[PDB]
């Protein structure tokens, strides 16, 4: 079990912690979160109670370095940083554990819900997303923008999330034209599956990387993602049954997790209805769909 | 975007655009089995592919032999169609490819869209304009050419015959659209219109007859009446 302190908390914040979140206020005693398990990457995540706006907030992996959090006044805004000295960092949280300052993450023992939103998400992959080669750990916003929301302006802040087109040369074989645009299995399985991530594990890992973001920052181009690579399975005819049964858990707790008020903004109704009962894995999804039919009746 | 009424003068400037009607791509008869169950049998097809400018009129046949051992023949149409617009795109040289197609009906553009990858700069546009094209087979040299097909064929024709010499493409295409919807509405009187006085005559090169200046004026009211009058008849006033 890992720690992640504060050095101080000198703005009220609402701060995440993976699917849990707390209210501090200003410069109250608060020195940082404890007991995070480890084995999983995790995000830390911050929304100002003056301005609500620009969720932001800080991917992870504790058996990757030591981090803390302290407000530089330069931005702003509250920042991860990198502990470099061990013996300094060991005696910070022994003494902040000692006075009983810190939040213990609040994992129910029976409770596999960040296990499962997280399964396939590697840090190393997070870290290719998004480009900030000196640090450990990654930042994320709001208002970030992805390198295709980029095509239709500051590259170095962008979510470097792979490009999907379903009307562009990458997804139609000349001559194939009508049969690769109304059964996309080529593009998926030859094009990105085989060519670009290599396998489904790294596919399934950006899906939930995108997921995350859109429901933590609200992130749009992120929620486009999700969408995009869900569309891109449901719409190919020649999935391997693994990756569907994969897929039905994976987005089962997806919409399971996600905030009954943001359905509105984060589920795109073309996209569910289509995968759900139009397309090639309509039948493919019962987990899913039977979640979608009982909590976003509306939506469908 | 979307060629409308308000941008209507576009058509007629020397920029390349062509329309695509597809709405003569995939026809059937449908009729009843011996078992009296009913199965439909395709016939010869085109497409009708315009330049609105100059009346240019690219009619690839579409023979029977095309939907012999295919499922779906509704949407297979759509994608054959966006298929021989793009294949004849390429046959033409770069200065004379189109800038813009207008596609007729909306569920046109994602299959040529899709055809035409290789031309970004090519827009592919919709239109709110509901044009008469589908009567072109009502024309009857047209008609001719496409039923006696035996194999798929292309064939070019001006369907502004001489008129161009005369009178502008705006004007053009205004007499063109009004005896297209004319025959839509009410083919048997619109070609009882056409024909009635045997002294004016069609020429062998062209689609519609050599009226003079004086009788196109006459012909176009009288279409005009049986448009309005159908109008009548249909929703009684
Ligand atoms: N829009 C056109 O087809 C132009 C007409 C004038 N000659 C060049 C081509
Ligand atoms: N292929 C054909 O000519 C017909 C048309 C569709 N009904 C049966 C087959």
């Amino acid at each position: 079990m890992n720690t992640v302190p504060f050095t101080s908390a000198p703005i009220e914040v609402t701060i995440g912690i993976d699917q849990y979140s707390f209210n501090v206020k200003e410069n109250q005693p608060f020195h940082g979160i404890k007991d995070i398990p480890i084995g999983h990457v995790h995000v830390i995540h911050f929304q100002h109670a003056d301005n609500s706006s620009m969720r932001y907030g800080y991917w992870f992996d504790c058996r990757m370095g030591n981090f803390y959090i302290q407000y530089d006044p330069k931005d702003g805004l509250y920042k991860m940083m990198e502990e470099r000295d061990g013996a300094k960092f060991e005696n910070i949280v022994h003494n902040f554990k000692e006075r009983q300052m810190m939040v213990s993450y609040p994992k129910i023992d029976e409770d596999d819900t960040w296990y499962n939103l997280t399964e396939f998400v590697q840090m190393d992959k997070i870290r290719k997303i998004v480009r900030k080669d000196e640090n450990q750990f990654s930042y994320v916003d709001s208002s970030m923008t992805t390198v295709q929301e980029n095509e239709l302006s500051d590259p170095a802040h962008s979510l470097n999330y792979t490009v999907i087109n379903f009307k562009s040369r990458e997804a139609i074989r000349p001559g194939h034209e009508m049969e690769d645009f109304l059964d996309k299995s080529y593009y998926l399985n030859t094009v990105m599956l085989q060519g670009i991530f290599k396998n489904s594990s790294n596919y399934f890992g950006e899906l939930q990387f995108a997921f995350l973001n859109a429901m933590f920052f609200g992130n749009y181009g992120s929620s486009l993602q999700w969408h995009a690579m869900i569309e891109l399975i449901c719409s190919s005819a020649t999935v391997p049954k693994h990756m569907l049964d994969k897929l039905d858990e994976i987005l089962y707790y997806q919409i399971k997790t996600l905030p009954e008020q943001y359905s509105d903004i984060l589920l795109n109704e073309r996209v569910w209805n289509i995968c759900l009962y139009s397309s090639f894995q309509k039948n493919s999804l019962h987990n899913t769909e039977k979640i979608m039919e009982n909590k976003y009746p509306e939506l469908l | 975007g979307a060629m409308n009424s308000s941008n209507y003068a576009e058509l007629f400037n020397n920029d390349i655009k062509l329309f695509v009607d597809d709405t003569n791509v995939y026809r059937v008869t449908v009729h009843k089995t011996f078992e009296g169950n009913v199965a439909t049998k395709a016939i010869n097809g085109c497409i009708f592919t315009l330049n609105p400018k100059t009346g240019h009129l690219f009619l690839k046949i579409i023979h029977t032999s095309v939907w012999a051992g295919q499922k779906r023949l509704s949407q297979l149409a759509k994608w054959k169609t966006a298929e021989e617009v793009s294949a004849l795109v390429r046959s033409l040289p770069k200065e004379e490819q189109p800038k813009q197609i207008i596609v007729t009906r909306k569920a046109m553009l994602d299959p040529l869209e899709v055809h035409m990858l290789d031309f970004p700069n090519i827009a592919i546009r919709p239109t709110e304009l509901r044009l008469p094209f589908s009567a072109a087979m009502s024309i009857d040299k047209l008609s001719d050419v496409v039923m006696k097909a035996t194999e798929p064929q292309m064939v070019l024709f001006n369907i502004y015959d001489d008129w161009l010499d005369r009178i502008s493409s705006y004007t053009a295409f205004s007499r063109l659209t009004l005896l297209l919807r004319a025959l839509k509405t009410n083919e048997e009187s619109a070609k009882m219109i056409l024909l009635s006085d045997p002294t004016i005559t069609i020429k062998s090169y062209h689609l519609w007859p050599s009226f003079t200046d004086e009788q196109w004026i006459t012909i176009e009211s009288q279409m005009r009446d049986l448009i309005l009058t159908e109008y009548g008849r249909k929703y009684n006033v």
